[PDB]
């Protein structure tokens, strides 16, 4: 997952 | 099927994850990846065919996850590197400065060096802590999987990273790369699972  | 930390493996027919490493809990054979990955009770396949089932997860807080795979699956010490392998020899947790590698299905394996811990990634459904950070390069799909070091030592599994338009950070210099994977030891301990070495 992307960090946001 | 052949279980191999990278390896790729489908989550109820839809999304795909890396294996992170083979376990046991007793006479159960299974692997841990990470828990983003699937909800408890879905379909883990390899090859089109089903190999088990999430048994238990922690996502978000944590990042982690166990299969408990059928007792016809095949339990392997090895984490796939190319053709070749890295042999699992236990899950001594390595300092900031090591070298680290990971391996997964999207960017194969890779490597750098690990440079921060007890890191916080903010992801859609809540925030992560306590994860470990890396530069090696990694990219969608590439959840779950192995992060070990060159002599066999099990770090975590994948769980994030600050992937860029291209859905990956191998693009961009190791010095800009946070690669972030979830503590292997607090996975072990949590489900009661015991490493498969060699």
């Amino acid at each position: 997952l992307q960090p946001i | 099927a052949n279980i191999v930390g990278g390896i790729e493996y489908s989550i109820n027919n839809a999304s795909l994850c890396s294996v992170g490493f083979s376990v046991t809990r007793g006479a159960t054979k299974g692997f841990v990846t990470a828990g983003h990955c699937g909800t408890v009770n879905a379909t883990a396949r390899i090859g089109g065919a089903v190999v088990g089932t999430f048994a238990a997860r922690v996502f978000p807080g944590n990042d982690a996850a166990w299969v408990s795979l059928t007792s016809a699956q095949t339990l392997l010490p090895r984490v796939a590197n190319g053709s070749s392998f890295v042999t699992v020899r236990g899950s001594t947790e390595a300092a900031v400065g090591a070298a680290v590698c990971r391996s997964g299905r999207t960017t194969g394996y890779q490597c750098g060096t690990i440079t921060a811990k007890n890191v916080t990634a903010n992801y859609a459904e809540g925030a992560v802590r306590g994860l470990t950070q890396g530069n090696a390069c990694m990219g969608r799909g590439d959840s779950g999987g192995s992060w070990i070091t060159s002599a066999g030592q099990a770090q975590g599994v994948m769980s994030g990273g600050n992937v860029q338009s291209n859905g990956n950070n191998c693009g961009i210099p190791a010095s800009q790369r946070s690669s972030l994977f979830q503590r292997l030891q607090p996975i072990l301990s949590q489900y009661g699972l015991s490493l498969v070495t060699g």
